[PDB]
């Protein structure tokens, strides 16, 4: 029998056409019917029927039953190659999903092939199928994501590897440069889109915490000129302005912030080989201004590592600075104002904090758009030009002054090396706005910082309230106590009499008593209400003990980074890496990217001695040398290789110690008589600071 | 004159209040605080700009101030840009219905300019939530 | 006989292989030997031998002897298609012309085909052959040009049509836009290069006048900063700096200025269809910065008409203005100077000439680089902004004031309407520099002028002294008298006693006596020395009677247009068209390019009435209307179509006359009650000025 | 000190005249008329810049003034640009022989920079007859 008149495939038919063909040693009917039904897209709509009309278990059973030789596996790839252009153009033009919701049923049939991971699919079948999937409507994508969220973790990892292998093969099999790009490649774009679908499925498959959302921040008022212009146009205040959000994000209704612990770690979705071949300078433009064919990869930030996301944020900030400079030039030309294209911040070395606070307050309350200008800090009492060296100096001293325990601004826990907000900082709000604005300007100006905060601070900054699970990083002792209380299986009304009337110590030493509920002293903690006690105690500690201070800090931070794509690109677990830097000192990477000028060559007599000396440097001496030269003791975001160190020849063998131009990480090294003299001079030079 | 609902917003509606016609009305700019000539007041009437009141006083905008501050707003509050077809798909509302103004002269785009943008595949711009494009008068060399 | 062992072709062999084949009705040997010898490039080097080793007459004889049927003509095109890539790569790589000068001998053989003009060559043969010709060395091009210069005029016209037909076919057979260009097309570039070769052959084939060359102008001294910089670099003064000249021009040694009357008029070489498809905005860039494949057409200015050469000059001037604005912005930013990006020219309405003269003198003697800034004329006593309307106003009034016969600056001849330099303008040099600078700034700022000068003035401005042949335009009566004297066949020592002692009248009326030679009163004019008398009298009149005034005028004109490509693009016969404008008033062209704003539509009730009224306008009323609206009574360079007139609706039917915004050629037309009222208002409005 | 032939031109040659070494010589700029520090005088020695004399006085240039006026000259007296191979064909002299300086820092290009220009196909620039290119230090991001 040839089975020439079959239009739909069910479990028993695809099972009864097996024994007969095996006994008659004729596998031709199997392959011919497979190539007939599968290549015809409409056939899969009804084949293997019963918000899903497809029995996934039956699909798995038939797939493991048919994938048993070297001939049946070849009957699927050709059918896929024939089907994919047809389904692609059908979804593009005929709008098939509009007329029926069961057209999507073929996608799960196709994607349940456990051999999709095999290398033979990466040539022509998988790229076309991913193009067809990327050409799918939004509601179908949402329902497919909802279906995928029910899968087990290893299945989700399997899909993630299935798409990442295709991405790696497509970026390896071709070369890209400034001439030919990766954005215009259709197959890689489709693969990234399906990877985004899988990543959002993973995000929505885990726990979702939407109730503990921080209150929406107040958008800063623009300058009076823009308000007058909006009044003239009659638009006035319209609620159509907001952050750029993924259409899939608003269709699903669940943000990536809600997902606390996903099934698969977020770092797995990051694709390594794509980043080294991806250029941010064009990707940001393709993201801002839409292009007919090119697809920017910043629309899917998960696929980017911390090195390139920083590049995109820096490009956005630089473009904003350039626009501000253009506006200042236009003002000076037309209106006739003095050209002031810099955020002049003149402060005294002894009172940096107060002068910076008052200047920033008078700028913010008058010109909220002035903060977007390029920073230019000129210390009072000294004459010079800040090309990038004094700003980091001011940042370092302002960090030291603000984070001083003497002011009592932040409590210090030596067991963790993590400052925490001090609830007792009463009548002191300007300094919290000052430190928030300092962090914002640091992100804006690409200057790293030595700031130690628990992850709960960054989670609250992003817009998610702190909870019990975040207490471990902040208060490990309290977290241990409350988890021991939760894990007690006995009666808590018999051993301890701890109630909602909770008392805590103070900085001076005198404890104070706090009430969680209306009358905590009268209601003791029992077994049934124990769960609703810890989630309130931790909530109080992380939210309303610092309700006033952290509100001002968040407002100050958001005043600068309101228009930046920082809220869109970075998760709370990457903000600390963006602001601070890596603590690993790898001078081997610094060896490769170091540049020479002034006559020094790579294979010079003194360069090798200097490199030997610095390699033989002590763990702390490396930090001292880095702080002396580049103005900071921390590696930049990424590694030391990104720090384009430059060594410049100064002059003959003298008794003058080497000097460093901090603005460009430039070290001025004279040619000394020998290696030991150079080592002595370097030791004497890096220790003064 | 302290209740905004009573106070008019459009130029001819405001003219009807003062028992004067648009032919010989007297108006002064809001930024430079200088009197508008006939050309700019007629252009203000044509461009459909709402009258702004400061301390209960009528005010309009002159061509120089308008074209300067619109350029400033474009340079400052530029959000992103989109194609005409993509904008149509996003809003699902016909292009002739959405209110689109020129980037420079702030004049609403007639359907001819929107069609020209569609055929020439020029890019619509978003300025602080205000969709905008290039008019015919401002795109002439 | 098949003639299987022939390596070179001579006149008798190509003649003896004809009668035998005709009698035996077998033309196969002819076509096969033609395809053998011609396709092999090395064969033509020795075939048909004797700074030319090829008997051109024999080539003509054999070509007219063989071009007699429909089969032999097809034996050349295939051989050309096979040969051309080989010769092209041979000249490109092997440098064959270096090893021998007789390799060029094949080019004349190929180009002597009188059927090259036929349409069948434009498909594949002629483009490849022109590519091979364009890939030829410079010395070979020079010697080929020297050989071609001996041809008769109709032959040169034949070559010119041969290349122009190819150019027209190549521009017609393909479409070009901003996406796909014409510069990158290799065939059209090669055709233009061979057309340039033919054009220079025509130029050098006519009369060459190199002795009557004007003295080299003194290059203006740059600002002191550039002099100090050159001193620091040690380069100091370098004579290498000069105008961009054609390598073929310096190889031939004869400039296009020397050619007075070419064999073919220069306007014939102008290609019409290419200009409407050629974009200057990219051609100028390809001319300035070299591109790997694109070839700018401004390197061959003859192929461009006056409309597009003006576009190139305007683009160059605009780029210079932009660079000056950038420099001013940089000054204001770094040094801290007041931003002054305009050439502020504040003058009084009554004394424009003197105020402009003193301001321009104080600018030139202090900041020679200030003249390159954009002009901005603000009349004293009136407040406003000159967006392009006051500058043309100032130009018109300065022209009227300077060219007033009251000052005696220029003599007026009513029989020709052409002002001439007044030799009696003693102790008045500043005004001539003023008018020269006015003309230079007019060319720079794209503002036409009402200036009437003879062609000899522009010839002297370009750098060629006036001669006897140029006297007709300046002094027709004197030219007639001297040509009658020259054409007298009798003895001039018997009828008149005119000697070198020549007297002329003065403006007051009292004549003065001038001596041409040492003692002109003692040597009379004879028959043998009659020729060397007119060429000295006219030389004196056109050169040394105005030696002082015209030197200052030329210096003033060159002070502004020293760096412009005006000396490179425009011949002296086009300078007057660039400065002045066309006198033909064609409102039909203005109909098509007129634009409407303010609510007016093309098919409006009042627009048609206005168009009827202006079409029914008198010859002088059209000039009055144009002067009222656009500030000038002359059509721009090209036609009225290039004048982008704009009509803007003002308001309701009022009694106020229409007003014109001269900066943008904008006419403000209110909607009147009927057509007759609009006509009356227009008549009353255009007559005030 | 009024005869240019007697007066030296190079920094070490000038140093030999005053019986002082380059280690602790004192020099002042020509534009801003301010004393050069050690870094800029050593850079002046390295860049092979000829000493300019004003009224019989030694003078050098500081980094700010040099990099500002070189930029001004580039913006003002830019003539055209050419490729390395085309420049070689024009001059017929090897690239390592022609004196090519940086546009910004006015430092002569070592053969490494010229080779990098050749491979990367960067364009040499002509500034008032002074051929120039981009050095290694001024082309680092
Ligand atoms: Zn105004
Ligand atoms: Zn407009
Ligand atoms: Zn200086
Ligand atoms: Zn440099």
């Amino acid at each position: 029998i040839d089975f020439k008149d079959v239009t739909y495939l069910t479990e028993e038919k695809v099972y009864e056409i097996l024994e007969l063909c095996r006994e008659r040693e004729d596998y031709s009917p199997l392959i011919r019917v497979i190539g007939r039904v599968f290549s015809s897209a409409e056939a899969l709509v009804q084949s293997f029927r019963k918000d899903v009309s497809v029995d996934i278990d039956a699909i798995r059973r038939v797939y493991t039953r048919l994938l048993s030789n070297e001939k049946i596996e070849t009957a699927f790839l050709n059918a896929l190659v024939y089907l994919s252009p047809n389904v692609e153009c059908d979804l593009t033009y005929h709008n098939v999903y509009s007329r029926d919701p069961n057209y999507l049923n073929l996608f799960i049939i196709v994607m349940e092939n456990r051999n999709l991971h095999s290398p033979e699919y990466l040539e022509m079948a998988l790229p076309l199928f991913c193009k067809a999937m990327s050409k799918l409507p939004l509601a179908a994508q949402g329902k497919l994501i909802r279906l995928w969220s029910k899968y087990n973790a290893d299945q989700i990892r399997r899909m993630m590897e299935t798409f990442q292998q295709l991405i790696t093969y497509k970026v390896i099999s071709n070369e890209f440069n400034s001439r030919n790009l990766v954005n215009d490649d259709d197959a890689i774009v489709a693969a990234s889109k399906c990877l985004k679908m899988v990543y959002y499925a993973n995000v929505v498959g885990g726990e979702v915490d939407t109730n503990h959302n921080e209150e929406d921040d107040e958008e800063p008022i623009p300058e009076s000129s823009e308000l007058t212009l909006q009044e003239l146009l009659g638009e006035e205040r319209r609620n159509k302005k907001g952050p750029r959000v993924d259409p899939l994000e608003t269709e699903l209704g669940v943000k990536t912030l809600d997902c606390r612990k996903p099934l698969i770690p977020f770092e797995e979705f990051i694709n390594e080989p794509l980043n080294e071949v991806l250029e941010m300078d064009k990707d940001y433009t393709f993201f801002k201004v839409e292009t007919e064919n090119k697809f920017s990869f910043m629309t899917c930030p998960f696929i980017l590592n911390a090195v390139t996301k920083n590049l995109g944020l820096y490009y956005d900030n630089r473009i904003r600075m350039y626009s501000e400079r253009r506006i200042t030039v236009l003002y000076s030309l037309v209106q006739g104002q003095q050209l002031n294209p810099y955020l002049r911040l003149k402060v005294r070395r002894d009172h940096i904090i107060d002068d910076a606070l008052v200047r920033l307050e008078m700028i913010a309350m008058e010109n909220p758009a002035d903060l977007k200008k390029q920073l230019y800090v000129e210390f009072e009492g000294e004459q010079g030009v800040d090309e990038g060296g004094v700003s980091k100096e001011f940042f370092q001293l302002v960090v030291e002054e603000i984070f001083n325990p003497d002011i009592g601004m932040f409590t210090y826990d030596e067991s963790t090396k993590l400052f925490w907000f001090n609830p007792s900082s009463f009548e002191t709000e300007g300094q919290f706005t000052l430190i928030g604005i300092v962090l914002g300007l640091a992100i804006y100006n690409n200057c790293i910082l030595d700031v130690h905060f628990p992850m709960v601070v960054y989670r609250k900054l992003m817009g998610k309230k702190g909870t019990f699970r975040d207490l471990g990083d902040s208060h490990p002792v309290l977290y241990q106590s409350l988890k021991d209380l939760l894990e007690y299986e006995g009666n808590v009304e018999d051993d301890m009499m701890i109630t909602f009337q909770i008392s805590q110590t103070d900085l001076f030493g005198n404890p104070m008593m706090y009430d969680l509920k209306e009358n905590g002293d009268k209601i003791p903690i029992t077994n049934e209400n124990r769960k609703e006690f810890v989630n309130l105690y931790s909530d109080y500690i992380l939210n309303k003990s610092v309700e006033k201070q952290f509100k001002a800090f968040r407002r100050g931070f958001h005043m600068v980074t309101n228009e930046s794509p920082l809220k869109y690109l970075f998760r709370p677990e990457e903000i600390e890496l963006l602001i601070c830097g890596s603590r690993n000192l790898d001078f081997q990477a610094l060896e490769e990217t170091t540049e020479y000028d002034g006559g020094y060559t790579r294979d010079s007599v003194l360069i090798r001695e200097f490199w030997e000396i610095v390699h033989s440097f002590t763990d702390e001496q490396k930090r001292l040398f880095l702080q002396f030269t580049t103005g900071t003791d921390r590696a930049p975001v990424g590694g030391l290789g990104k720090l384009k160190m430059i060594i410049a020849k100064n002059g003959p063998d003298t008794e003058r110690l080497p000097t460093s131009h901090t603005a460009f990480n430039v070290l001025l090294l004279p040619e000394y008589s020998s290696k030991e003299k150079l080592k002595e001079r370097l030791l004497k030079a890096i220790t003064y600071a | 004159f302290q209740d905004p609902q009573e106070r008019p917003r459009k130029l001819p509606q405001l003219c009807t209040e003062l028992q004067t016609t648009i032919h010989d009305i007297i108006l002064e700019c809001v930024y430079c605080k200088q009197q508008l000539l006939r050309r700019e007041v007629y252009d203000f009437a044509f461009r459909d700009l709402c009258i702004v009141y400061r301390d209960g006083n009528p005010y309009a905008v002159c061509d120089k101030c308008l074209k300067f501050y619109s350029k400033i707003s474009e340079y400052r509050h530029y959000s992103y840009s989109l194609y005409g077809t993509t904008l149509e798909q996003q809003y699902n509302k016909p292009l002739s219905d959405l209110l689109i103004r020129c980037i420079n002269c702030q004049k609403p785009l007639s359907p001819e300019e929107k069609q020209r943008h569609l055929d020439k595949k020029q890019r619509f711009h978003n300025i602080r939530g205000r969709w905008t494009g290039r008019c015919m008068s401002c795109s002439r060399s």
